[PDB]
């Protein structure tokens, strides 16, 4: 039922910025929103996490916002590596992750 | 007495600190008496550097010290909701004495401040 | 640091029920949730359910309700803040629309309000 | 020194507290120095229980903690200007322990809400 | 540990105090248990004074008792920026007991005057 964007990309230098959004059921100012880098068939990783927090070791180049009604996943200055899908959750203290539909990125 | 507040070791640092839920002169004499003074050497061990920060009395006190990330880059959300004192300050153990001075001198500098407030 | 191995890669047919392991290593077990997620080739990443290796208890989704059976035993201790895990996850009417990669993760903090976070991910178990 | 401040002990309580007016090791070495150490252990039995009240420093601290009625359901008339210090302390002697864990946990709790005021 | 902080025993009054820049029994088992509690009888000495005047955990405490100037009639120029506390205390060592009294009274009122004060 969380929907982002269909597909982006952009180049070396330049930023990115991931849609994510859904009815008030899953989205969103009564919710956290979390954010997964995940190659397709293996092992995720852990972006962001409640809206603007960043995991450890994350580098600073990845930022998270959250109006009242959809979450944005901004990847300033890309890199080879960062071509991959991505994913976004929808949670709160108590619950389970609500994940998107998916989008994907490129260089 | 209760001196063993011990009872939330395993807990996390914010879910423990932040918010809880006639002697005979023989080896039973001088036993008893050492170890009477070696406690209370070691409760002013501690009290006096509470003293010396601006702490007397307080379990919380605020410093005017601010945190250099060299110590611990890490955020409060993973240090007060994931880690535990015990761990915490073998992380930490490095840096404590430099620590210890400079909130020496953040307090006698913080007195004589008010000694030219109350001055006027 | 932690590491959870997963079970082997091996497949069934449809009415069966399978055991999917997951070791851990390099952390306390008991100090966060194991989480694991589906990710059926036919649809989006989904969430099947977290399992707290200390107070024993469980939260599905309710696709997975009355279908899966997740299970920990208790922890080996290694060394004051290392400990050694296993969890254990099955499904119940299975059928081939259940096919894909299986992963366990554990927990992100434990407090807070992102307490379960499927943060460190295993090596996931291929399914069909 | 001075700690024989018994002066007013046939008093009324609010006339009383309110508005004042090299050894050799031998039987005189041992006997000398503990009755120097039990001196001060009973020192610091009090004074750490004014720390743990927010009393450090103080001889008439305010608390937050309201009087229970069923300690003693007496005016205010008739204690400090009726009763004596040493006949009070044995009619309230019974809850004298409650109140000693209730002002602990009134002061840590104090401890933090001006760690929550500070934040800011 | 660092309780000699005499380094500045030759400089003038301002420039030091307001802008700084398991035993066995035997000889010396006895000896070093003496000199361990010889240490802190005098460090409670000074710190229940410090907490007869309300100013525990500080280093500069103002107090509210006038300067009677038959105690020292010289001037703030002439004693913070001419004279050392080695040869001040000399001077004034006499009347240093007045001082101590006076001051204790003065805590004891501000005492009370608070108590009068959250009594609104
Ligand atoms: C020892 O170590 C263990 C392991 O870390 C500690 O256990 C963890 O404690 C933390 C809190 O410190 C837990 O985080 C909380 O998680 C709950 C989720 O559980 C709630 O939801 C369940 C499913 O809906 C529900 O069944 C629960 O209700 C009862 O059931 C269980 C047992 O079945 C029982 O344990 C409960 O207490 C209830 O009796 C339960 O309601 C979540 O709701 C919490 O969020 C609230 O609180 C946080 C602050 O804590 C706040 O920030 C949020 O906004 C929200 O208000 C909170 O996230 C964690 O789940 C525990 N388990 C782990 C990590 O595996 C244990 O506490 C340690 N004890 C000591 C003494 O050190």
């Amino acid at each position: 039922v969380l929907t982002q964007s269909a597909s982006v990309s952009g180049s070396l230098g330049q930023s990115v910025t991931i849609s994510c959004t859904g009815p008030n059921s899953v989205c969103c100012s009564h919710k956290s929103i979390s954010w997964y880098q995940w190659p397709p068939g293996r092992a995720p990783t852990l972006i962001i996490y409640e809206d603007n927090e960043r995991a450890p070791g994350i580098s600073p180049r990845f930022s998270g916002y959250k109006s009242y009604w959809s979450a944005y996943l901004t990847i300033s200055d890309l890199r080879p590596e960062d071509e991959t899908t991505y994913y976004c959750c929808s949670y709160t203290h108590n619950s389970g992750c609500v994940f998107g539909t998916g989008t994907k990125v490129s260089v | 007495v209760f001196l063993g507040f011990l009872g939330a070791a395993g807990s996390t640092m914010g879910a423990a600190s932040n918010t809880l839920t006639m002697l005979q002169l023989g080896v039973w004499g001088f036993k008893q008496l050492q170890a009477r003074v070696l406690a209370i050497e070691r409760y002013l061990e501690v009290q006096q550097l509470l003293g010396m920060w601006g702490c007397s009395g307080k379990l919380i006190c605020c410093t005017n010290v601010p945190w250099n990330s060299s110590w611990s880059n890490k955020t409060y959300n993973e240090i007060w909701d994931n880690m535990t004192w015990m761990q915490w300050d073998r992380e930490i153990g490095n840096y404590t004495d430099t620590i210890y001075k400079l909130l020496e001198v953040s307090q006698f500098q913080q007195e004589i401040n008010e000694k030219d407030l109350l001055a006027l | 640091q932690g590491q959870l191995v997963q079970s082997g890669a091996t497949t069934t047919k449809p009415g069966s029920s399978v055991k999917i392991s997951c070791k851990t290593s390099g952390y306390r077990f008991n100090f966060y949730h194991i989480n694991w997620i589906r990710q059926t080739a036919g649809r989006g990443p989904e969430w099947m359910g977290w399992i707290s290796p200390y107070s024993g208890d469980k939260n599905l989704a309710p696709a997975f309700q009355d279908r899966v059976n997740m299970t920990t035993d208790t922890e080996v201790p290694v060394t004051s803040f290392t400990s050694t895990g296993a969890a254990y996850m099955e499904i119940r009417n299975l059928t081939s629309d259940d096919t894909g990669t299986y992963f366990c993760a554990k927990g992100l903090l434990r407090d807070g309000s992102s307490t379960w976070l499927p943060y460190l991910w295993g090596q996931g178990t291929l399914l069909t």
